[PDB]
């Protein structure tokens, strides 16, 4: 219900959403909790949070290293769910979306994972390595525990995939900017206007553009092209990696970037 | 929607990011089309016979089995061009890549044998080959890295994660997700997302097809069992495939036991792992209690992989095939025994399959049994590993 | 008195101490008897097909010859069990030793390939194998020494003389002169005293016999020329033999040019040596002005021998075959070229034959010619030698 | 003519011949000339002299090292023939036999070699690696220059070989004690009485037994078995090798051994 309330309030303000991504526990549990509180205080409309995984095959070097740093801190999935419970208790309205890899969802049982997500107040789950064609047991478990199943609309999506993502997606639609893996250095070079209008025609969940979004002008271009907002991951994580030696300067630069990206979402 | 069933029972599937699904759909359709195209089969047969050296011999080992009632044959994939069975399917996959109009090849490798196999197929057929290899494996396998570069391939070290095979597997999929319009991913075993387990099996099934015709000509009947090592599952399923509907023929896969199953330092996920989802498939995997992909171990690098192909998990599940494990010392003993009594230096990979066959013979020496071991490769590449172990133990 | 002519023109003979003449007479008679015995030919054929892997492929190299009117085929002795052509004749000689009731095998080796070939044949057929090897070569060839010992052979270093191949040849003949009643001397090339040049040729002539039938099936005519490297002469005469009476087919033998003929550091006695008497034969030899046997040189150890088989000297004398030389750098270039364009790592030995074929093609690119190169072995054993040379030259 | 005169004088004295062997130029030219003068002065009836060769495939370790030492001294075949000329000028009656390997005879022409042998006064040539079956051009060149061609009677000789050695041999017949190569540590273990009488029946040149003869009792046994004498090589060369550090003690021990071996030839 949090996504539907967020997109309604943003629509009333003629506003798009800015949704940063960080890996939970990067570079440590305490600093990550302080990182996340800084993102929200700087104007983040929603959160996308990754659980450290040994083999993040959809991520570029920036988030590969984020998973490596959290591994160096000994961050476990059980510790991530204790963070999620505290984050939800700190911020009752912001939508919390998880970006998972399939094995961590499947490990202790698919149903038990989404039941744990419901207990801690997670609003949506995207499983990076489960396509729509394999998503049946995952989306059923999500909906049974009031979790929105997030589906990807890639730039080469045919009409059949557009209808499935619209018919089975909830909360928001992940509008992929480009092929490849995550990375701020690589920017999507295909206008996504036709996919945005096709998703609206099929009553899909509001579209958030992700992959490559690292500048304010990209957030504004996504909102102007018809998307409900934009997701930024590697650009956020690079600020963490850049300021690992100065945790205070890390929070200061995260606040300046997120505030600038959020201001770009105002139409 | 797919043309073929992506699952073997509950195992398999296509667990890749959404961006890669068109690449898998294109590959399945081109494979299904190639299998019905006699021009494709003639070109494949022409490369297998006149370039790779097929058919390979089926050698009867009479010295090995003296004093027992076991008759042992070795399917001589060690005589295949490149010295390993891998050459079969890389020639097929390279033709598939050309069928799809691809000009570039992506490959992962750990021991280096699939990297060498991918490099020679690409050099022959005019393909640009880039190979991902864990930085730890690049250091362990300096000879194979040089072979790849001798044949024009680009070898890219992978420093992420544990810097080994599973990390090279990640990087190949990362690359493919941004290049599949022009590059084909030449996966190196009968594992990963559909249709790779099916494709690699069909491109290796001539091993069993030849074995059947050869054993019928020499013995007049089918084998009581065929035995093959299982690292990813390609040489085993290639031997098994044509015998699956022959319910009297036993199918025995041998996983690496490493230093011992109880030590945790092994590579036997099918019998001692846990089902998970990774590398585009649902399959038994060596993993932590939290679900992190664990590191496997074997004296044989070619069997050092934390997972296994989904068709083997299915064949085990229904009891059509049985899977056992062989430790380092057992494989080492089988290695030395074949050198001394048959004049054949086997790959340490294939030594695991031979070691179990020697165990079947020695434990029940008066049991009349006709056994075929798939000698998946030659062991000249392993003589330095065998030398240092025997030297450190004072045996030499 | 002998059953067969011990001479090829003026070359050859049986120049051994009187004590060894009964051993040579016994060997010639057992060979002549074996050649008429269908049971011997069936056992030999059974070992060649089902153990060694015969017949070997005849591979057409289309990338190599692009832009020219040369069609090049490679006779794939690199796919033979052991990775070299030597396996053919050692299986025959081991059967001859058993035919004579011998249980022990004497062998000389320099590069180590014949030692490995003798060791695997002896292990298979239940023969006790002792191998003489110059102490300098024992140090240069640690991998091959380990292979021999893995297969149960006794490797005896020779410190006398120059401690290399010709000195190991002496020690094998010294041993044989006091043990020939129970041990057979498995000479490693088509040289030495009669009947060894004849025996090794007949035990290698399936190379040319297969090449003829294969080239007739694929091209419909005989080759314009067959090309083979000549170290002692066995792989060359094995390719040449079946074409000798086909006077339209050229016969081209390639001796190692080393650092250059003018440098004196080469291994080309047939064209740049002088006729002498040593190793039981009269043949061209690299020798001092006083008649001391000189030391030859090549980047390829398998071609490093100061003399040559007598039938090659005879074929050259009457103009039936032509003999040329190829330097180290030319062989190295042919080595790298075959890796890059065909995905085949050739032995540095065979690289000499390929280098001349590339020279025939490149020098006259518009000449229409059908060429067959005998790829006498694979080059995995040579990658360390090639690596260090390219590393020292800054090429890598 | 020297062999025929020697065997006649020895027969008049009821005596056998003791014929030592050394490699020319071992360990040096001067010491070898002094070695050879000591052998004769101690009672050597005839000489067998080897020319240093790179690959003596009929010799065991003792004479292998003799060829190696002479190689270390730089002894050439041309230098050996200058020694032979001086030895013949010093001792006009003792038979001088050469023990050659085929390449050194073939090198400058077969005829030129035996012509050089005639110039320096050599009495016989044995070519170790030329059997009777290959001996035609060698024995023709020898006889053209008054050189006796020496042939080997091995212990396994059939009747055909006995007749050829008898019909083509001159000077003396080399009666082989055993198979194998030269060496004092290995002694022949076959009674050669039947071969000795067969050689006499076929009017062969007088037989000298060689290989393994290292003790006085072996010389006496050879003479008693009917042979005209015995050849000793490795036993002589071992004294050279033993006393390389003391050239004076080398000559003293050579004199004691040769005098003891010659005394054993008196019947
Ligand atoms: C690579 C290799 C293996 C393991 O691969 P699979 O897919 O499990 O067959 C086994 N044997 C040899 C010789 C290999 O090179
Ligand atoms: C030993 C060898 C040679 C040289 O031997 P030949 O008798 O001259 O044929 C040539 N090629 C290979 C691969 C060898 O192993
Ligand atoms: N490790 C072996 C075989 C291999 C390649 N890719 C694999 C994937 C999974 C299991 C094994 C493999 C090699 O690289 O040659
Ligand atoms: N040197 C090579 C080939 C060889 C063996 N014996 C020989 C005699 C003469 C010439 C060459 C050879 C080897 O030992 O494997
Ligand atoms: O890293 P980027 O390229 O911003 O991709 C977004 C991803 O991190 C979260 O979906
Ligand atoms: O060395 P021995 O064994 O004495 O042999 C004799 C030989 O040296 C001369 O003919
Ligand atoms: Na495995
Ligand atoms: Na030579």
């Amino acid at each position: 219900e949090r996504y539907e309330n967020l997109f309604a309030q943003l629509n009333d303000r003629r506003e798009g959403a800015f949704v940063p991504f960080v890996t939970l526990g990067d570079p440590g549990i305490e600093q990550s909790l302080k990182i996340i509180d800084t993102l929200i205080d700087a104007g983040a409309d929603a959160l996308e949070l990754g659980v450290p995984f040994s083999d993040p095959l959809a991520d570029g070097p920036t988030i590969q290293n984020a998973n490596l740093r959290a591994f160096a801190a000994g961050v476990t999935p059980a510790q991530c769910f204790e963070m999620l419970a505290l984050i939800r208790e700190k911020h009752p309205t912001i939508p919390i979306g998880l970006l998972m890899y399939a094995n961590l969802v499947f490990n202790n049982g698919i149903d038990a994972f989404y039941a744990r997500c419901e207990q801690v107040g997670v609003d949506s789950v995207l499983v990076a390595d489960v396509p729509v064609e394999e998503s049946a047991p995952f989306r059923q478990a999500a909906l049974r525990h009031n979790i929105a199943p997030i589906f990807i609309c890639p730039p080469n999506a045919d009409d059949d995939l557009l209808r499935q993502v619209a018919s089975y997606g909830r909360g928001y639609t992940y509008l992929l900017s480009r092929s490849g893996v995550t990375g701020a250095e690589n920017r999507g070079a295909l206008p996504l206007h036709h996919l945005i209008e096709k998703l609206k025609e099929y009553h899909a969940a509001p579209a958030l553009q992700g992959f490559g979004i690292s500048s304010p002008e990209q957030v504004s271009a996504a909102v102007r092209a018809g998307a409900a907002g934009a997701i930024s991951g590697s650009a956020i994580v690079k600020i963490i990696e850049k300021n690992l030696a100065s945790p205070k300067q890390m929070l200061a630069e995260l606040r300046s970037f997120v505030s600038a990206m959020k201001a770009a979402s105002r139409a | 929607t797919t043309l073929l069933n992506p699952y073997f029972g509950e195992f398999g599937g296509m667990y890749v990011p959404q961006i890669l699904m068109p690449a898998l759909n294109q590959l399945e359709e081109a494979f299904v089309s190639a299998q019905k195209d006699p021009e494709f089969q003639a070109q494949f047969a022409d490369l297998l016979k006149n370039y790779a050296g097929r058919p390979t011999a089926l050698t009867k080992c009479q010295n090995i089995t003296a004093g027992t009632r076991t008759t042992l044959y070795l399917k001589r994939e060690d005589l295949l061009h490149g010295g390993a069975h891998k050459t079969n399917q890389v020639l097929g996959q390279a033709l598939l890549a050309k069928r799809m109009g691809k000009s570039e090849i992506i490959a992962e490798t750990g021991a280096g044998q699939h990297g060498v196999a991918s490099a020679l197929a690409s050099a022959l057929l005019g393909l640009k080959c880039r190979i991902y290899m864990g930085a730890k494996d690049v250091e362990r396998q300096s000879p194979n890295v040089f072979r790849m570069r001798l044949m024009g391939a680009e070898v890219i070290p992978v420093h992420s994660g544990s810097a080994t095979l599973k990390d090279a597997c990640n990087e190949a999929l990362r690359d493919w997700s941004g290049s599949y319009e022009t590059a084909h991913y030449m996966l190196g075993t009968a594992a990963g997302p559909h249709p790779y387990p099916t494709i690699v099996r069909e491109f290796q099934r001539m091993i069993g097809e030849e074995t059947k015709a050869q054993i019928l000509d020499k013995e007049g009947r089918l084998p009581d069992a065929v035995i093959a090592c299982v690292g990813g599952g390609s040489n085993a399923i290639g031997m098994f495939a044509d015998f699956i509907n022959d319910t009297s023929v036993g199918l025995i896969g041998v996983e690496p036991g490493g230093h011992g199953i109880e030590t945790g330092e092994h590579g036997a996920p099918l019998k001692h792992g846990r089902v998970g989802i990774y590398f585009g498939m649902k399959a038994p995997m060596m993993q932590t209690a939290d679900g992190q992909i664990e590191e496997s171990y074997s004296i044989s690098a070619g069997l050092d992989f934390p997972s296994v192909g989904p068709q083997h998990a299915y064949l085990n599940s229904i009891g059509r095939a049985d899977y056992v494990s062989i430790t380092d010392d057992e494989a080492l003993e089988a290695f030395k025994t074949l050198c001394r009594h048959e004049g054949i230096i086997p790959a340490l990979e294939s030594s695991h399959a031979l070691a179990h066959a020697l165990k079947m013979m020695r434990e029940q020496p008066e049991k009349e049994q006709l056994l075929v071991v798939n000698l998946s490769g030659r062991g000249d590449k392993d003589i330095f590993t065998v030398h240092d172990i025997l030297k450190a133990r004072g045996e030499i």
